């Protein structure tokens, strides 16, 4: 019914009805003109023939290691790459935000409420005759077809980038932070009112929650002892709310910043890690300010944690998912003298995409036990029986699995993996090759060119028709991976842009923050620029052990 | 954690309405999917109907058409609407929350018995 | 007692303790270098060189008006000039922002927490022996004294400039969108979570006010008729929380987004012409778009007033201010080129300094009366008596008060003029000077000089004894004001940043926001480059009366 | 609008957030006037600058306080702004 539901303008063009019956196409500020966006202006001509193909630059990023290593040893050549790929990169985000699930057009209800996850796609109105605009069946397919052909696991896929079980963790804790969906309104909405990395998993999302994790002694949070070891305190000295099923013990029902961490040891071992961490940098934080107060130790060790957070997902975490040769750098100086938002908005599709099911192993094994997804789940002394020592050098071990190539989720968790499909449903996706194409990327010509062969592909095309209709989230696990690769072009390419936004758009990254004495003066700014996955492990896990987030 | 209380269930005859009601509190944001359960004497636990927080619901066939479920927000309550009830419908019925991620808890009521 | 509280540190250098009695300054990126960051880099001195005073910028903008005039008439000009004005003032504005009441550092809870107003300068420690710092005596004198010897009215003084009280009341209704202090918390704290140009002061700041206040159809907000004109609805209609005196009755209590405009007729003006135009854009956006919904016309108008308030402001209101001959421009395209950040956070010391009391007149001359103020307040059928008309007409030829220059201080206002400098010291302010400083203007050096004369120098001497201890707020009302002006040079270098900052900061000034179809296509985008103060109300007033915010 | 209610307590409740300045007066044949601010700026009458200074408790919304004391004790508040209102509670020996 409504003129826009085919989504004729192209090229970042908007869709305006100007009637019932005909749309208007406004394409200010996207290179090109014309009825629906495609007539090119000169200069648009001459960048569009000179411009490279994102699979061309992967390849070039992922070959030539010898060049690339004279590169990486050339500071100001260094920064000059790392720059244009902040800058192109941050180019793809619309910031201020826009969109959301309710509203398909520009409104201040979808700028101020935070409650909404944001949408680099306006959503399908409600009164287009399909799911996606115009093409395809009235309905999409059944998505537990869809999960069992293409996406459930038959035999376990491990990585070929050789992503272990640190990397899966370390991207769970993470992104829990950002990722917090309020479900009570619907999943297009969050509770983390942040949108990025303030930590809250650590230190709450509000000040009350913060106040009973602290310990109001020299701004270290509250802790308990376990054999020797330092671990998060407990939910009865704490008070702090917590989700735990009723069969857990009160000794071990940790309390941390983010409610759920004490269901998947996993995600508890980082959560040791980091409160380890924090009050690591309060005693060196002490040590060059004797006369500083309690909350200034507290805020600053949260800056400087921040700052930490920030530097290892991008040299490290980063690092690893791209497979590039050139070393990536956490500077926020880069930006200084270009245009940059130091601001973010968590997009839903950001969300969606991270969905990252296929990463979890069949057993989840420790020293020379394979527990099970009933044994490992809920299961904390688990941890404590094993030693945090431990934990850290069986998951530096363990592979995981690749999430691109299709048919790797594994079937225990198959319902919420069913889930992803079913919410991006609701939430009014539009299809694969629009978000393509929202992304610079060329639209998929068939399912053979999506996956790359001929089995799942012919599965798609039975279920789907249409390959204009093909769904986001299950292309991306059944899409064909670059090279040996753990995602394919539309992973990349859509979670990169999302990525170094949320990690460079941080007000620490800011001029007016980006300064030693914001971090208690070069001591402390000095503990961020030199951290490392590898730093964070040895300062706060006995023995120091090697990890990293691939296997050796 | 969700606490989940059913009512509203009792006897009636055959043809008779009855509408469920599930009262659910507390870590209510964790919940990406509500659902009712019933269980006959001697029988396994089978599906009745999912409502998930999106709003996409789900039925079995027995009883799609003549059972509805619904959710309230504001109150935190999932109702389920049933009419037409034949004999075969004699069970207790089961409130039911899944939560969100592949860690989720799963979370079951106490169950009201609908005689009929 | 802490080595910051004599604030060594020049330059906007911060300053970092290094033990119980040593400090350091963090001169990063100021342009100096040095213990106090006030050794000045090569560059730094070109430039200081370069630079003029703001006296005689502001004498150039005053004069040669025949040079304006051809200025204004060459647009490349015209933008070239007031592109440097915005980028210029914006460069004082710390964006992400820093500071508040409770954080003398930057801190997490200082930059994720929007009910804190922000602080251009950080708060004086609490255990500083001085409330200055370590300048000055144990206590600053009564605020009782200062206010009755240099702040009260003696005779009404009034404005050189010509401001009438259209300006005042409108003045008064813009500025209560973005000045809404929680005294539930404190003089730091604020109701307007949007911190900026929301028009939450018509909508409401939560969406259950706003759904209360909107009629769901056609996009427009309710309404009810009088006399056969169009005003607010009533609180029983629409059982919005409003403050009213227990003598109003039911049908007088009107129902408008900002609670307190019921309490004065002058502000129930503003609220009616601002709803009439929401519905009247209504009525224009209908007509071009009959396949719209009322959800996207409530949106789409709200979006195209927001964009009328930011031109009137610009254009009308910052204009007659300012005095200059330039004609400033409201076009968000001029920063696409540049740095500049969209985003807002207000400040303490932008509402401190908004308190222009002396604004005030003695009396209310609304036709042939001249109400007083118990007379005036609260008794809105004053309005509809003369009607709407007769209001922009007598208000429109009353003149206002001089706000600097000193003693124009209403006595009828004298609570609430002693509250402003004891809030100010609530909120441990630093003095005149160090603000003076913080925006590049020369510290006074006597308190004849900052007032341009010798009695209530003399006055204020006697009761501050040192010139560096001057307080910020009743130093602008006393201030030497420019020739003629209502201004002087403190609240023009203090208000203009955080007022230019704060218009241009909204995300509809953002390039993804800036387009004919996010304000429902040409007609709705013309509706914001067209609009004046004059328009608003020949649209909207019955008959167009002529109005201005200068007599004429 | 504010509402006080008189009970060492006035309780208030209301529109809170509009009140600066809270304070205790006394009145059997002038009234006259402890005043705390929302910031916590304190004000005494000099007969009365010994014993009970004044004291908000912001969490419960509650403001707290020889013969010739012996008068009715009223709770006043008053309101942001120029135009703001001014709240009287109802009010008593020694
Ligand atoms: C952000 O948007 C959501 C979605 O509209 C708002 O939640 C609604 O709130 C109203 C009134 O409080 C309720 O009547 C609706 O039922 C709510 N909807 C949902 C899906 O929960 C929320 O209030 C907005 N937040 C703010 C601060 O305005
Ligand atoms: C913003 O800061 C204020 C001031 O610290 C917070 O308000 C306090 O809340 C805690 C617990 O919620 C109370 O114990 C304090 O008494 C409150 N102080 C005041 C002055 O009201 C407020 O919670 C913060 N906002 C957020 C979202 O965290
Ligand atoms: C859905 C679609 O194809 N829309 C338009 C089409 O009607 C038009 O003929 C063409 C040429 O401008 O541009 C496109
Ligand atoms: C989630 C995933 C897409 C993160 C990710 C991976 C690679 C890159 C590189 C630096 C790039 O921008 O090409 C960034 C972010
Ligand atoms: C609050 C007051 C200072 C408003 C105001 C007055 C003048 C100006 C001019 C354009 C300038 O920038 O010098 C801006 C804002
Ligand atoms: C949890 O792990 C411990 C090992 O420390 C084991 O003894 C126990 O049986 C496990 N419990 C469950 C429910 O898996
Ligand atoms: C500032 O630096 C100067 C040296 O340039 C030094 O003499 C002085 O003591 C320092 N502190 C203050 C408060 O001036
Ligand atoms: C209210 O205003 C009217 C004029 O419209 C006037 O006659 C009346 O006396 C006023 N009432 C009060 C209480 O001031």
């Amino acid at each position: 019914a409504n003129p826009c539901c085919s989504n004729p303008c192209q090229n970042r063009g908007e869709c305006m009805s100007t009637g019932f019956d005909q749309y208007k196409c406004d394409c200010t500020r996207t290179g090109f003109y014309g009825e629906n966006c495609t007539t090119p202006e000169f200069l648009t001509r001459i960048k569009l023939l000179l411009k490279p193909t994102p699979n061309t630059v992967h390849y070039i990023l992922t070959h030539f290691k010898g060049v690339w290593n004279i590169v990486n040893n050339i500071p100001f050549l260094r920064s000059l790459i790392m720059k244009y790929v902040l800058t192109s990169r941050s180019y793809l985000i619309d910031s201020p935000p826009t969109y959301n699930v309710h509203y398909g057009y520009k409104s201040w209800e979808a700028f101020s409420n935070l409650s909404y996850y944001t949408r680099a796609l306006p959503p399908v109105a409600d009164d287009c005759p399909t799911p996606m605009g115009v093409k395809g069946n009235k309905e999409l397919p059944d998505s537990k077809e869809v999960l069992e052909k293409v996406l459930l696991r038959r035999e376990f896929i491990p990585d070929p980038q050789g992503s272990n079980m640190m990397f899966a963790f370390f991207a769970q804790h993470f992104t829990h932070q950002f990722f917090k969906t309020d479900h009570k309104r619907g999943p297009g909405f969050t509770r983390g009112l942040g949108h990025g990395v303030d930590l809250n998993h650590i230190y709450g999302e509000t000040l009350d929650r913060q106040h009973k994790l602290r310990l109001f002694k020299d701004g270290k949070l509250k802790y308990q002892v376990i054999g020797g070891e330092v671990y998060p305190p407990t939910v009865k000295d704490t008070q702090v709310e917590m989700i735990y099923p009723p069969h857990i013990p009160e000794n071990l029902q940790f309390a941390v910043g983010q409610e759920v961490f004490g269901l998947v040891p996993g995600l508890m071992m980082y959560a040791t890690i980091w409160l380890r961490e924090h009050n690591r940098v309060c005693d060196i934080l002490k040590q060059e300010h004797p006369e500083w107060g309690d909350e200034q130790l507290f805020q600053t060790s949260r800056l400087i944690l921040i700052g930490e957070t920030i530097k290892i997902v991008i040299e490290d975490y980063v690092q690893h998912l791209s497979g590039y040769h050139f070393k990536l750098k956490f500077d926020p100086e880069l930006l200084f003298n270009q245009q940059f938002q130091y601001q973010n908005r968590i997009a839903s599709e950001f969300n969606t995409l991270y969905h990252w099911h296929p990463l979890l192993p069949d057993t989840f094994n420790i020293e020379d036990q394979e527990y099970s997804f009933k044994q490992f789940l809920y299961n904390n002394s688990i941890l404590l029986e094993h030693g945090l020592t431990q934990f850290v050098e069986s998951f530096t071990r363990q592979i995981a699995g690749r999430v691109a190539g299709g048919r790797n989720v594994p079937i225990a968790v198959q319902a919420v993996a069913k889930a992803s499909i079913d919410q991006s449903r609701e939430m009014k996706y539009q299809s694969l090759n629009e978000y393509r194409k929202r992304f610079s990327l060329k639209p998929y010509t068939s399912f053979e060119e999506l996956t790359g062969e001929k089995e799942m592909a012919a599965e798609l095309k039975a279920l789907y028709s249409d390959i204009d209709v093909m769904e986001l989230y299950p292309a991306l696990l059944v899409e064909k991976p670059r090279p040996d690769a753990i995602f394919g072009e539309t992973m990349v390419e859509l979670g990169a842009p999302f990525s170094l936004k949320g990690l460079m758009g941080n007000p620490i990254c800011s001029p007016q923050y980006w300064k030693p004495s914001t971090f208690g003066g070069e001591v402390g700014f000095k503990i961020i620029n030199t951290a490392s996955i590898q730093s964070l492990i040895c300062n706060n896990v006995k023995g120091c052990p090697f990890t990293s987030f691939n296997v050796q | 954690q969700v606490q989940l209380q059913e009512s509203g269930g009792g006897l009636v005859q055959p043809g008779g309405s009855l509408r469920l009601s599930c009262a659910a509190s507390g870590s209510i944001f964790s919940i990406r999917e509500w659902g009712w359960y019933r269980q006959a004497p001697g029988k396994q636990r089978e599906l009745v109907a999912t409502i998930t927080s999106g709003g996409t619901t789900n039925y079995a066939d027995s009883v799609r058409g003549r059972f509805t479920i619904s959710r309230d927000n504001a109150k935190d309550t999932v109702y389920l609407q049933m009419n037409s009830l034949t004999p075969e419908d004699t069970a207790v019925y089961y409130c039911n929350a899944e939560s969100d991620g592949w860690y989720g808890l799963s979370y079951w009521g106490q169950g009201t018995q609908v005689t009929v």
